């Protein structure tokens, strides 16, 4: 006879994600409004103690704006009788791996999400301060290019007032970068290590690979070989705790659709509601071409 | 008096600051 | 005690008897359809809905003008022989009486609204606009 | 989830860029404007604003046009000549970027807006609709 | 209507990014 040992190999990426820095707001009933703080107007003037009186000042706006959220749905069948044999469990892997595409779909409509019954991505709203490398004039070209100056340049020049904001790109750009070479063919950054390793922790290095990456695989634009394409994405940098936030209503649910369904077969219905908007996108900053 | 709508301009910008 | 209303639900001409108007529906998230008659109705009218993609050229100026297909509701009795979404203005209407109207389910970024052919002599005493409701930045 | 918005603060149009429109307030207790340019303009461009009286010849046509007067408050230290109720839109206001408005006391039966003398062909370039809200009837 | 099946001519690849 077989034996049957307790483990199961999984062998399925899903993605990086980017759910757990957008700010986290759990809602109701849709069609949610909240403030939108626009700017405090200066109230007073300052005042030398010799006048028996003070001036008025401007005052700030509320708009009291507000956002819908949207629902996600599914059907699937099952066998009756295949359901009492069969001895693993098709349920639980059906609502696992729904939830999963689910999350999944949620990940991907929060960055690329094309407004109509989409959640307003952030990667196409685009009011985000967008900054681009310059080129460089090889042999009197001026062909698009990229180097590391651009990537500081880039970084540094976040206002550290807005608090403490995370980058993220494309692995395969973390790669290119971190195989950058000076004159001497001693390496660049990351210098010191035979480590280099996205170790990415806390500190501003953060990968997902379902984000857009400029290398076109790899070995593309950044490459001895044929140029870089311009007006390409790189990468982006926010605090993303209030520069984006995500919205959820209900979790994952799943029903016997009753009607449809016999003694023979079994229809089943499983929906949920969520959402997303731009919180206060002049915190982040967008690199490109 | 006052609405706000930005289209989306945003033209992208280079930093260039050599020795 | 009047609150300016200008600062919510603003609205856009979409058709000033004459001419068409692309409105932009992209920031807000909720929008509905007035219709107003300036003179006497001569036979019934209709008016065909059309929706917009964001141009390659620019994202924030309307491409072309696509049909809008209509999603019937349950209990629907019958489907407009295209299934394409169009609204009808009926005959016997004063022109001191708004009508109200509203797709259930958008689509593109700009919608517009045209006359229905054989409708467009009548179109010059209508007078169609949009207001929105949602802001969401 | 769109809503049919058409009742439940519905809107008509005010100025299509080449005359003005009565429209209708009784019914309404509270209502602003939208203005909307449709290219980009020369200057500050300014409008008058006038309310009109039931012609006592029917209870339901267009009177004289009275001009509503300016009405002040705490800060308000800039008062017009004399009083008159007039807005006026700046320069630097591109298309796609809309503008709102109100009156802060009502008076008469309906409100109407036209161009002030010297701002006509700019006038010409823009669209001004007026929406209501809070209506019992 | 499916199986799988593989044989380990995963023949490697390179890689190369200079500046």
């Amino acid at each position: 006879t077989p034996q049957v040992l307790a483990l199961e190999v999984d062998c399925n990426i899903e993605c990086a994600s980017l759910l757990d820095l957008y700010g986290q707001i759990e809602v109701s009933r849709s069609t949610f409004t909240y403030m939108k703080i626009a700017d405090y107007g200066q109230l007073g003037e300052y005042t030398c103690d010799a006048k028996c009186d003070a001036e008025f000042g401007e005052p700030g706006n509320i708009r009291h704006l507000e956002g819908k959220t949207y629902d996600y749905r599914g059907v699937f069948c099952f066998n009756r009788k295949n359901l009492q044999e069969a001895n693993y469990d098709f349920l639980s892997f059906m609502i696992g791996a729904a939830q999963r595409s689910h999350r999944i779909n949620r990940n991907q409509a929060l960055m690329i999400g094309k407004g109509v019954n989409e959640p307003k991505g952030w990667l196409t709203e685009n009011c985000f301060p967008v900054f681009q490398t310059l080129p460089v004039d090889v042999n009197g070209t001026s062909t698009p290019a990229f180097l590391a100056q651009d990537w500081r340049r880039f970084v540094t020049s976040f206002p550290a007032e807005y608090g403490e904001a995370r980058s993220v790109m494309h692995q395969n750009v973390f790669g290119y970068l971190a195989a950058m070479v000076d004159a001497n063919g001693r390496f660049l950054f990351g210098d010191g290590d035979l480590t280099f390793t996205p170790d990415l922790v806390r500190e501003r290095i953060r990968i997902s690979n379902c984000l857009p990456d400029p290398t076109e695989g790899n070995t593309k634009g950044g490459t001895g070989q044929d140029a870089f394409a311009a007006g390409s994405f790189v990468a982006a940098q926010a605090a993303w705790k209030t520069a984006f936030y995500a919205v959820e209503k209900r979790p994952m649910f799943f029903e016997q659709y009753e009607g449809g369904s016999s003694a023979w077969c079994v229809k089943y219905q499983f929906g949920a509601e969520d959402g997303g908007f731009v919180g206060c996108c002049e915190h982040g900053r967008i690199l490109q071409i | 008096m006052d609405c706000r709508n930005l289209c989306g301009a945003a033209a992208p910008s280079r930093l260039v600051q050599p020795g | 005690m009047n609150f300016n209303v200008g600062v919510d639900f603003p609205s856009f001409i979409a058709w000033d008897g004459e001419e068409s108007f692309p409105v932009k529906v992209d920031g807000f998230n909720q929008f509905g359809f007035t219709f107003k008659t300036i003179a006497a109705l001569t036979a019934a009218t209709t008016f065909n809905i059309f929706y917009h993609e964001p141009s390659d050229a620019d994202p924030c100026v309307p491409g072309p003008a696509i049909r809008v297909p209509e999603v019937p509701f349950c209990d629907t009795v019958l489907l407009s022989e295209d299934g394409l979404a169009a609204v009808t203005l009926p005959e016997t209407v004063t022109p001191d009486s708004f009508c109200a109207g509203t797709v259930p389910c958008m689509n593109g970024q700009w919608i517009s609204i045209a006359p229905a052919t054989g409708s467009e002599t009548n179109a010059a005493n209508v007078q169609i606009t949009v207001t929105m409701k949602g802001a969401t930045r």
